[PDB]
RNA sequence: AAGCUCGUAUCAGUUUUAUGAGGUAAAGCGAAUGAUUAGAGGUUCCGGGGUCGAAAUGACCUUGACCUAUUCUCAAACUUUAAAUAUGUAAGAAGUCCUUGUUACUUAAUUGAACGUGGACAUUUGAAUGAAGAGCUUUUAGUGGGCCAUUUUUGGUAAGC
RNA sequence: GUGAUUUCUGCCCAGUGCUCUGAAUGUCAAAGUGAAGAAAUUCAACCAAGCGCGGGUAAACGGC
RNA sequence: UUGACAUUGUGAAGAGACAUAGAGGGUGUAGAAUAAGUGGGAGCUUCGGCGCCAGUGAAAUACCACUACCUUUAUAGUUUC
RNA sequence: GAAGACAUUGUCAGGUGGGGAGUUUGGCUGGGGCGGCACAUCUGUUAAACGAUAACGCAGAUGUCCUAAGGGGGGCUCAUGGAGAACAGAAAUCUCCAGUAGAACAAAAGGGUAAAAGCCCCCUUGAUUUUGAUUUUCAGUGUGAAUACAAACCAUGAAAGUGUGGCCUAUCGAUCCUUUAGUCCCUCGGAAUUUGAGGCUAGAGGUGCCAGAAAAGUUACCACAGGGAUAACUGGCUUGUG
């Protein structure tokens, strides 16, 4: 699917409250390891003896994934998130 | 589309440097290029090495895998457009100007061509060649049996070779007349045709259409299929035509005096136009819109004279009583008027003596002379007054002057724009 | 690398704007030129990352660009006063195959048609792009002489086999400020570029084409 | 099972009158859809792919494309008409009519819309028959293997399948 | 492991094992090293055996 | 089985990694030639000194332009083995 | 005598380790297993003229695709046949007449559509924000999908209008745990500042056994708790003639 890398939609800025223009980019993800407390319990639960104490998944059928675009006003720098549907090919042309 | 397969790709240039840059000193004794091409190829031809011999005994130039184990092998083993500067010169030699013709008969059976190893085409092509030559003047054509039941690789002979006159084309093999029938106003001035023992010329229609196919024929097969004798007068003009003429030499001469002074002092400054006109002296002026046949040479297409029309006392132009009233011309400030209303142009006659065509008589109600002379005007300024400017233009005077003691006084002062193309005076 | 408190590269330019023509009066070849240097990053294990960064502001007036087109593109390039070419002139350039090699070097660039670039592919055959100098297409309806304007100031940065990418990023001209948003724009470009945003590039240097001894970045 | 609020309600495994919806039986196909089945060639009208190939004047393969100059033939996944049986709603007091109050909704408006004040209309208050009181709430047991008969049907030659 | 005597026990090290008089970073833990940071930390280099590459072995399992 | 720390004390030689500085390497058939390097680079120097335009080349040269490493050195140190 | 700060011994770390330990080894089903998915869904039929209705019944589809193939406006008419026009020959381009759709509308099937829902152009982003109500499956829970308003901001059009993705019927997912967007937001409990962490509102990362365990065989050496198996009787069949 093709997505223009421009658009003019409706912003919840205290500023603007109306159409305004925005740039469109892809979202991704981070991690954290002294940090979280689901990390710093599972540790805890992991050393010693006693062997997994957690389930692993390995059954996945999904092949796709849905995809969500950021939207960062141009005159607010106020950024919006907005998901579609799942398709396997998607670029920003 | 456009030029799409011209094949400068798919491995005969690109990808052609995968070569290996090492110490280049291969074993190579003996590799010249000589011995090289008879030990590869002694049954066929083939495509050699980039730079391999064994001359300094070092060789680097196989560029390839397989190249490279050529290569190791003979070193583990020991080992020891432009056919028409020659076809324009063989039709020049076949256009002899003293016969005034060409011969394009039995090329199939000359050792000059049948070795050559190539014609309908090359023929269509030769056409273009023999009009492009322009030196090598042939009018005439001797193609007799030239293996073709129809008529295409001679079809644009007739647009090649408009001077046709004569054409011998017997033990012909040709069973139609629908390859002949383009030939319609096309080589119709030629007088003889005769391509017997043919299914195209023992037929019915031999006689009937080949007047038609040439109406200008003279001659038909040895005969004559038309009065010829009457046709140089009948088909043609009586006479000649007068490119300067009078009623006298003497009268001439003056008429073409006076009509070059009057276009001289109207290319330098026709200011004068009240001191050259008397009170009774008028004018006229009008322009010619439609133009003749569109094959009329360097014809002008219309008369591009945009800023001349209003002032126009043409009868058949304009509709109106009035406008061509206000459009006519009264005297000298009227006279001044038309003389300042159209583009100054300068006489193109000087150039031209001969195209600049004068006719000239008397004027015997007044003891006066009349003159029609025609040139070319090429106005480079135009009229100070307020697709805008004029074109490729001719102009016409017929001036009628009745002299005295003095200079001659005008009587009538025409003015026509025109078509300009070339003029009925030359050959 | 994440930026660095630019006033280093204004006095850099100062330094660079005084030696040329203050201290060398020289005849007009003004480009002050950004090398940069990237650190820490392999070639063929790495992906060979390049863009495009064009800025408006322009350094190289002088530039040739044989507008390869049709008709009507080829009667825009003769309004536009710039070197063109036909089909019959590219069919013959084609046939010739060591007149390539040679127009390559005659020109600076080139701009193609819209209507003819997915043959130059391969009509007009390879070391073309070897020497970078495959064509960018203009359209039907674009402007030739803002084309031409843009393919003269149009910057790219392209990762070969060596990380010693420099570029003609301004002129030694004027403009000290508008010469600083130059600098700042094209460290900013290759920051963005690199795979780390900031930790690759190592070496900045600026010269103005005299291979003048002030660099101070 | 415990009851609670009330006292003949406005309710019904039913009929009548009025008014909707349906596409099965039957008709009809021949009025448009009228079918699987074994069905002969016509190659640069198509060609699906599969194997090689320092690649393209590129070889090696077979289902099939398209029935070509074949119709009668009939349908639970075809249509023009169309029952019987079964099915939704209505048959008034929470109604009707007259007059004129509210509104930030609506109208060009003094128009409407919704809800009202005041007044008139009980021997039948708006078809039949019945009504063992009507309405409402809390809490909890067992059960969650079924089978047989007439009629209408689906799959298996067919069965107590 | 085979199973008195007599007679015959061919070829393959490729797959899986077992093995090592072979090359050198390909993977490469804790500890130690360096950089940024106010610090907790984060990033980076280096990196033992083993694995991987390379060689041996069938009266090893197999295969023909 | 392999590594680290502790047990754990007393000596001496060698071979290596990191910064500072110096010039060396850009040889295949070709083209004078010592070009697989990266874009500036057309005008600078009595010096024409190579250029572009000459040509061979895939890449052409002045101002030696930036990363370099690859074969090279010298300094003290950090640490290794 | 030999060896020597090396072995040895202690702690942590990386390999190897059926020698040993513990555990597991889906469901439906003309018995199990193989096959298949009738395990979550969609169209026609079974299905007997409201709705509902089974079978490892039948004919097929789903885990996609699209910045236009979404939204608004304008102009036009499709498949096909016939008669004509140089090369022109089943079939190339043009002209007229007939043409209720026999064409097209992403994909299965069914329905719908002609100054259009089809074809060709012009402008766009309503495939936006905030949250309630309703319909289908239904316990009238969740998930998915859809309908009609309200309060904003926009698009298109001269305008009335229409527009909350695809003409309609399918195209998809909890808790715990990560991550992102938004609130000059709340907390770190002796008091502050800055990192770090934890919360609130709204999305993504996934469970296809699709209301959602983390999982290989063999037993004839076998064990336990239970449930089921035995002459032919068609509620009436069997014998000589495709
Ligand atoms: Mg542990
Ligand atoms: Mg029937
Ligand atoms: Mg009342
Ligand atoms: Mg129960
Ligand atoms: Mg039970
Ligand atoms: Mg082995
Ligand atoms: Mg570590
Ligand atoms: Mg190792
Ligand atoms: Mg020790
Ligand atoms: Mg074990
Ligand atoms: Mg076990
Ligand atoms: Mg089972
Ligand atoms: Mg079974
Ligand atoms: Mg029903
Ligand atoms: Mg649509
Ligand atoms: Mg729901
Ligand atoms: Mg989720
Ligand atoms: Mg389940
Ligand atoms: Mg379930
Ligand atoms: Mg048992």
């Amino acid at each position: 699917v093709n997505v223009p890398k421009t658009r003019k939609t409706y912003c919840k800025g205290k500023t603007c409250r109306k159409h305004t223009q925005h740039k469109v980019t892809q979202y991704k993800a981070g991690k954290a390891s002294l940090f979280a407390q689901g990390k710093r319990r599972y540790d805890r639960k992991q050393s010693g003896f006693g062997g997994q104490t957690k389930p692993v998944f390995h059954k996945k059928a999904k092949t796709t994934k849905k995809v969500v675009l950021r939207l960062e006003c141009v005159k607010c720098k106020t950024r919006a998130q907005l998901t579609l549907k799942r398709c396997k090919h998607f670029e920003l042309g | 589309g456009f030029h799409n397969v011209g094949n400068i790709n798919m491995m005969a240039q690109q990808q052609m440097q995968q070569n290996r840059i090492k110490i280049s000193v291969r074993n190579w004794q003996n590799a010249t290029m000589n011995d090289l091409i008879n030990f590869i190829s002694r049954n066929a031809r083939v495509a050699v090495y980039d730079a391999h011999v064994e001359g300094p005994l070092v060789i680097g130039y196989v560029n390839s895998k397989a190249e490279a184990e050529s290569l190791m092998k003979w070193n583990g083993v020991r080992f020891a457009s432009d056919t028409i500067s020659f076809l324009r010169g063989v039709l020049l030699k076949r256009y002899d100007p003293q016969t005034k013709l060409l011969n394009l008969g039995a090329l199939h059976s000359d050792p000059e061509l049948i070795q050559k190893g190539v014609q309908s085409k090359m023929f269509p092509a030769m056409m273009k060649l023999a009009s492009t030559e322009k030196s090598l003047i042939v009018e005439s054509v001797n193609l007799a049996d030239n293996q073709l039941k129809d008529i295409s690789a001679i079809s644009t002979l007739a647009q090649t070779f408009p001077n046709l006159k004569n054409l011998c084309l017997a033990n012909n093999q040709i069973f139609r007349f629908r390859s002949l029938e383009v030939w319609k106003n096309k080589f119709k001035d030629l007088r003889e045709l005769l391509m017997t023992n043919n299914p195209i010329t023992t037929d019915k229609l031999y006689r009937t259409e080949m007047l038609r196919l040439f109406p200008k024929l003279v001659v038909l097969d040895n005969v004559i299929v038309r009065d010829e004798q009457k046709l140089q007068t009948v088909y043609s003009l009586p006479m000649k035509i007068q490119q300067f003429f009078f009623e006298n030499d003497a009268l001439g001469q003056s008429s073409t005096d006076f009509a070059t002074n009057f276009l001289n002092l109207w290319d330098n400054n026709r200011e004068q136009l009240l001191n050259l006109y008397s009170p009774q002296s008028q004018f006229s002026v009008s322009v010619d819109s439609t133009i003749p046949p569109s094959t009329v040479t360097d014809s002008d297409q219309t008369p591009a004279f945009g800023y001349y029309m209003s002032s126009s006392r043409n009868i058949s132009k304009v509709s109106s009583e009035k406008s061509i009233q206000q459009r006519l011309s009264i005297g000298q400030e009227s006279i001044n008027s038309i003389f300042k209303t159209l583009p100054k142009t300068k006489h193109h006659l000087q150039e031209q003596p001969n195209e600049y065509s004068m006719e000239t008589i008397s004027y015997p109600q007044i003891n006066g002379f009349v003159i029609t002379l025609h040139g070319f005007f090429e106005e480079t300024g135009k009229p100070e007054l307020e697709n805008n400017k004029l074109s490729k233009k001719s102009f016409d005077r017929t001036w009628v002057i009745v002299p005295m003691n003095n200079s001659v006084i005008i009587a009538s002062d025409l003015l026509t724009v025109r078509a300009y193309s070339t003029g009925a005076w030359k050959t | 690398m994440s930026k660095i408190t630019s006033s280093q590269v204004r006095e850099h330019v100062k330094e660079l704007l005084k030696y040329s023509n203050e201290t060398k009066k020289r005849n007009f070849l003004e480009t002050v030129e950004l090398q940069v240097g990237l650190k820490n990053y392999d070639p063929q294990r790495d992906k060979r990352f390049s863009g495009s960064l064009k800025l408006p502001n322009c350094p190289r007036p002088n530039m040739s660009i044989c507008i390869f087109g049709d008709a009507f593109d080829v009667d825009r390039a003769k309004s536009c006063g710039v070197d063109a070419m036909s089909v019959d002139d590219l069919k013959k350039l084609n046939k010739n195959k060591k007149l390539i090699k040679k127009l390559s070097k005659k020109y600076n660039a080139f701009i193609a048609s819209e209507v003819l670039i997915k043959q130059v592919p391969r009509l007009l055959g390879p070391q073309l792009s070897k020497a970078g100098k495959f064509p960018t297409p203009v359209s039907h309806n674009d402007d030739l002489y803002g084309k031409v304007t843009d393919v003269r100031s149009t910057i790219k940065f392209q990762l070969k086999k060596v990380l010693c990418l420099a570029v003609a990023v301004g002129n030694v001209e004027m403009e000290e400020d508008v010469l600083v948003n130059q600098i700042l724009m094209s460290v900013n470009f290759f920051v963005s570029l690199l795979k780390k945003n900031w930790q690759n590039v190592g070496s900045l240097v600026v010269k103005s084409s005299m291979g003048p001894a002030f660099r101070l970045y």
